[PDB]
């Protein structure tokens, strides 16, 4: 009634609506977890930078989750910038630059985009557009030793402050005077580089800290580096959503016979639609079909003669959805008869359905007609006694009703 | 010297599998009967892409460099058989400006009888290598035939190429150019023969 | 199935439902074109236990039982003619229904002639029907059971011909062959252009969805609905077109059936060339097959002729036939084929006197 | 507008195709229609089941809105006898055959 | 014969390919339709001199 936008319905079949599975559940697959980044020395390493000194790892060809970093108590503080630390493991660089050093916990707040201070004037500079995170934590149980460990300084003077990523390591006299110092100290000149001393007793602010600064550019020069990639189980005979590195798709995935050379990933028809995937870890072949679908008619008598109706499932098997399996698809609350007559309401593939007996909808084979020997020989033949005057109908269209539109006046008016 | 190619030189152009059909796609390809150098170790031009193939019984060739200098000024391809492995390294080498082999960085990997056969191409950042071995039986040029070209490997590598030399009984080199082609794959998905659709007017047809 | 893609279909309104309205009316006809063409029967009619046909042998041409209940030919017929949301639905008759109506068709033309499609199926002998086929034709009967084994002989020959041309060339059933063609053409058109940008960032409507902003997707989005959306107005216009054309092709079958097989018709080339006898149907995937049966003559000799004779002053004309002579005796013969009669007065009738005709010539009349 | 432009311009192309094509259905019913006043009212038509079935006797048009319909009139042989039959029969050594 | 403008119109696909396979398939149909009706006859028949 929707359908026709009428309260009325004449006799016939009318698709009404399209039906169509949903996916039961969602599966992802990508290869094997491997090729861990070197992260495993730089948290873990016996040796550490001065920060005057500090000491860069170069991360390329490689995964790594980014989340242990923040998920992991190990580390008393993380922060970034330009990223979102909960986004790392979606994430994907050219190259990372990791660059690591020994501070005291005083100066743990100077490690930020573009900012002034000891370490940032005289040690290690970031710049003011800088992407990437830091990792930093108390290393007084590492970096610490009884009557202090002198291994580890810092700069307290520079001739000029440190561009972005400087690392001058130099034995560099500081001139605060008007006399040029000439590589040793003087009126206004000084050695520069001072020591730590780092011992176990230390108050807070005076404990070492360790930090790891990891920086991020994706170029011209194609990603090399990413976070993991989940993988879920996998699900054959079901209708799922499905993505194998990251071709995306939904369906049906059912083992197949296809024989994939060594290096093809993909299956293809003939119309460039993907019909078959190798998985990336159990390196079968998979064929995918469509997730099931077809139309929906309604089947019923005019609304002048019942209110009961059938139901056409085109194409679609019954077990997908009286119910009765036809050719033309899976029929709904019409009986199945073995008689058959002259086709009423047609269904499709010989099958034809009517209103009859308490009356229901029914469907059988249509009838082609009552079947007959003509009485054939060599000598017989029949020759009509009498005749009937027949007089038949034929009506045919011949006109028209004569429209003119002024499509100035439609489009625009 | 210079012979002809013949229809050689064709490489599965994507991962896919396809079978019992034919499929149209647009590639730098060696056009068919196109004109290719011959010797029996300059630095050559690599243009849009190079095939390169050699005929031998004795192994005489070990690798290539690739890059715009190929020495020390700025970064480059080294490709080696190291017999054990293939070894690629990708620096600003300080090696010979005329080089030989037998008895920083940003990259690195580790893995007459035959025609020995190899396609190299450098688009949208990645380095690609194809190739194939064969059998054969005649020695005054690449065999009358067919024999498409695996992918090798496939390389995030980024780098300016522009020029090319092999490291080291017969070569010869080829290049490729933008081409359509029609290839025909089996019911086993491999590539059994191609059209060069630019060749003559059958071929177009 | 994306619903950010669903949401902005439905401000173009009503196309999309008039275009499911179109394809419903092409297919619907389609059924009424198979309907008009092969239910032209009332009754199945069944062809007898024994072939006793006058020596004319219909066995390539009858059902199989062995085999779809197909003739011989009709297996020829069948070997030789040979999911975005897109869907084919099966014709209301199918394949072994179609070939029992072809089966009724020739079952009834052969026992009963031309009568079951003016009302029952009458019997009559094959050689009966064939004589009467020939004064259809304007050859005396007497001609058809004079040379009724060379007639049979000759028509077993002709279908055995058949076989080997359908055996033989792909050029006659290239007709059904190329709506075939034309139809899967039509559909792989229908989604290479899933494939096409349209000015779009992609092809892929998810990977619109996931790479950018709701407003710029909206219209990116709105660019791939742009083009698809004329893609299928598209086909959907050239099957409404191809649909007129096949049921021009239809309606001509459907007036073959008729005016060849339920009748024989005196329409110049309508049923074959040459003066037509008879036809059969058979079926073939998405069609018909009509084999045209014709008198073709075929070893003619030259003679003088004359319009008239002059008798006793009287001009005398030939009642039917032509005269004729060889040159020193004149005859009277049918038309169609060369039968002498000797010239008598109900051989001929008369109208006024010699003077009169251009080319008239002297000669006896005998009166029996 | 010019959203509104595209769209109604579009929709109105769409109604005149299909308008045309439907014009072309109803042209080849009025040919059939006029060739059937032709040969069947002004005439006797020969051609089989053109007129009704049955052999045709004559038909009658009546008109209808937007069409026309024909009211034809026909035989039908209705009560049939078997009969044995005989292509030719002998008399004097020589075949005869009905006239 | 614009270069910038062929480009654009290679992102609209089959369009431009059955557009002329269309007026190819109504130019041959021109010539079957010439044929039916003129080629009705086998063998090219003349008239005698008298
Ligand atoms: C024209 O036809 C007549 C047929 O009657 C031919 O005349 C007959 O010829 C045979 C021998 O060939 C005789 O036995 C008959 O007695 C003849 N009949 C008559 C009525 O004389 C005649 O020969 C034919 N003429 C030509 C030129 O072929
Ligand atoms: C991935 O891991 C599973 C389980 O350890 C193993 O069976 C499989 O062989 C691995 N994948 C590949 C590509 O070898
Ligand atoms: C699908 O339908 C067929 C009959 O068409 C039936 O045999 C089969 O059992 C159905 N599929 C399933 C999964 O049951
Ligand atoms: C209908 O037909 C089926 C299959 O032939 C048979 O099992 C069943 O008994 C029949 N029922 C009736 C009432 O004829
Ligand atoms: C006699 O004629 C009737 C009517 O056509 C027919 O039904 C019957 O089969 C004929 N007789 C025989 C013996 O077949
Ligand atoms: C012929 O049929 C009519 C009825 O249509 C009947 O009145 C008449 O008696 C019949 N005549 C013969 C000879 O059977
Ligand atoms: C191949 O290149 C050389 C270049 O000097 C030329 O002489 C020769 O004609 C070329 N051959 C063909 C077949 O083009
Ligand atoms: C196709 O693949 C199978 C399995 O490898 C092989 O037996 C068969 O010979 C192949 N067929 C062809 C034509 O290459
Ligand atoms: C008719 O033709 C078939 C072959 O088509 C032949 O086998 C048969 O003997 C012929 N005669 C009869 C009476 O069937
Ligand atoms: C005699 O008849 C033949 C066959 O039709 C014809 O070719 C020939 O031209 C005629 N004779 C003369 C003298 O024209
Ligand atoms: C027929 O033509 C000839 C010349 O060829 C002429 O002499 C004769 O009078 C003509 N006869 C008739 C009946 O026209
Ligand atoms: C035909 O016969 C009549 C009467 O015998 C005669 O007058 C006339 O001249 C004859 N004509 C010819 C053409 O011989």
């Amino acid at each position: 009634k929707c359908t026709l936008k009428s309260f009325t319905v004449e006799k016939g079949i009318y698709q009404t609506s399209n039906f169509r599975v949903q996916p039961t559940e969602s599966i992802v697959r990508f290869p094997n977890i491997t090729n861990l980044c070197p992260f495993g020395e730089v948290f873990n390493a016996t040796r550490f930078a001065s920060v005057y000194a500090w000491n860069r790892k170069r991360i390329s060809n490689c995964v790594a989750d980014y989340s242990v970093l923040y998920n992991s108590a190990s580390f008393s503080t993380f922060k970034c910038y330009g990223v979102s630390p909960t986004k790392l493991n979606d994430l994907c660089f050219t190259n990372v630059y990791a660059d690591s050093f020994v501070i005291r916990g005083d100066e743990v707040r100077q490690i930020a985009p573009g900012q002034t201070g000891k370490i940032a004037d005289y040690n290690y500079k970031l710049p003011d557009d800088f992407t990437g995170c830091v990792i930093a934590w108390n290393s007084n149980n590492l970096d610490s030793k009884v009557g202090g460990n002198y291994n580890y300084l810092f700069r307290l003077f520079r001739k000029s402050n440190l561009k972005p990523f400087e690392r001058d390591i130099s034995t560099e006299i500081y001139q605060a005077g008007s006399t040029p110092c000439n590589g040793v100290e003087g009126f206004n000149c000084y050695f520069p580089l001072q020591s730590y001393g780092f011992q176990p007793t230390n108050g807070v602010g005076y404990q070492p800290y360790r930090v790891v600064v990891l920086s991020f550019e994706l170029l011209h020069a194609p990603a090399t580096v990413c976070g993991p990639k989940k993988s879920t189980n996998l699900v054959k005979n079901k209708c799922v959503n499905f993505n194998f590195n990251g071709l995306t798709g939904t369906g049906v995935l059912t083992e197949s016979n296809k024989k994939f050379l060594p290096f093809q990933q993909f299956g293809r028809d003939i119309a460039d639609t993907t019909d078959a995937v190798r998985d990336p870890q159990t390196l079968e072949i998979l064929d995918i079909t469509p997730c099931s679908f077809g139309g929906v008619s309604v089947i019923t008598p005019g609304t002048n003669t019942s209110n009961q109706v059938a139901v056409l499932y085109q194409g679609v098997n019954c077990t997908e959805v009286n119910v009765f399996q036809t050719r033309a698809g899976c029929l709904i609350g019409a009986e199945h008869v073995n008689n058959s007559y002259e086709c009423d309401i047609p269904i499709g593939a010989g099958i034809c359905a009517s209103y009859q007996t308490s009356q229901s909808v029914i469907a059988y084979t249509m009838s082609l007609g009552a079947e007959n020997s003509v009485a054939y020989s060599n000598n017989s033949i029949a020759i009509p006694t009498n005749f009937t005057i027949s007089v038949t109908t034929e009506i045919l269209p011949v006109s028209m009703t004569k429209t003119s539109v002024d499509c100035t006046m439609y489009i625009c008016g | 010297a210079y012979t002809n190619s013949f229809t050689r030189g064709v490489y599965y152009p994507d991962k896919v599998f396809r079978s019992s059909v034919l499929h149209s796609t647009q590639d730098l390809f060696l056009p068919f009967f196109s004109n290719v150098t011959w010797f029996h170790n300059p630095v050559l031009p690599f243009n849009d892409g190079v095939y390169f193939a050699s005929t031998e019984k004795s192994n005489i060739i070990r690798g290539w460099i690739f890059g715009t200098t190929l020495d020390s000024k700025t970064q480059s391809l080294l490709i080696v058989n190291n017999a054990t492995n293939v070894v690629i390294k990708v620096c600003e080498f300080q090696f010979c400006n005329d080089p030989f082999l037998g008895v920083n960085c940003t990259f690195e990997y580790v893995s007459f009888k035959n025609l020995r056969e190899f396609v190299f191409k450098n688009i949208d950042g990645y380095f690609k290598i194809y190739s194939k071995h064969t059998p054969i039986n005649l020695v005054r040029d690449l065999p009358q035939g067919f024999s498409a070209l695996e992918p090798l490997v496939d390389l995030p590598i980024g780098i300016n190429i522009t020029r090319f030399q092999t490291l080291l009984a017969a070569y010869y080199v080829g290049y490729l150019q933008p081409r359509t082609f029609l290839l025909k794959y089996n019911e086993n998905g491999t590539i059994t023969d191609a059209v060069d659709c630019a060749l003559d007017p059958l071929s177009e047809t | 199935d994306s619903t950010e893609c669903s949401n902005l279909l439905l401000q173009y309104g009503s196309f999309c439902t008039q275009l499911n309205r179109a394809l419903t009316g092409i297919a619907v006809e389609q059924d009424k074109n198979t309907q008009e063409v092969f239910a032209q029967v009332k009754q199945i009619y069944k062809t007898p236990p024994i072939k006793d046909f006058g020596g004319f042998n219909f066995s390539q041409i009858l059902p199989d039982p062995s085999k779809s209940k197909r003739s011989f030919i009709e297996d020829l017929l069948f070997n030789k003619v040979t999911f975005n949301g897109l869907t084919v639905l099966p014709p209301l008759l199918t394949d072994e229904m179609i070939a029992q109506y072809t089966s009724a068709l020739l079952a009834g033309t052969i026992t009963s002639g031309w009568t079951f499609g003016a009302g029952a199926a009458l019997q009559i002998p094959f050689a009966m029907q064939m004589a009467y086929r020939f004064n259809g034709i304007g050859v005396t009967q007497n001609v058809l059971y004079e040379n009724q084994k060379l007639i049979a002989n000759q028509f077993n020959s002709a279908i055995g011909k058949i076989q080997d041309s359908l055996s033989s060339t792909a050029s006659a059933l290239g007709k059904l062959q190329d709506v075939v063609n034309q139809n899967a053409q039509a559909l792989n058109t229908l989604v290479k252009q899933l494939s096409s940008n349209f000015g779009a960032i992609s092809s892929v409507l998810n990977d619109i969805l996931s790479r950018l902003d709701k407003v710029e997707a909206e219209v990116q989005i709105d660019r791939l609905i742009t083009g698809r959306l004329q893609s299928l107005q598209t086909y959907v216009t050239q099957q409404l077109i191809r649909a007129a054309e096949i049921r021009a092709s239809a309606n001509l079958a459907a007036t073959k059936m008729s005016e060849c097989v339920l009748g024989q018709s005196k329409r110049v080339d309508f049923c074959g060339k040459g003066y037509h006898l008879m036809s059969f149907p058979q079926s073939a995937p998405h069609g018909v097959v009509f084999l045209h049966v014709t008198y073709v003559p075929a070893q003619e000799k030259n003679f003088t002729t004359a319009p008239a004779i002059c008798h006793d002053g009287k001009a005398h004309f030939p009642r039917e036939g032509v005269f004729v002579s060889n040159g020193t005796h004149w005859f009277v013969t049918q038309r169609n084929f060369y039968e002498p009669q000797i010239i008598t007065t109900d051989n001929t009738f008369v109208s006024g006197n010699c003077d009169v005709v251009i080319g008239i010539v002297n000669n006896t009349v005998y009166d029996p």
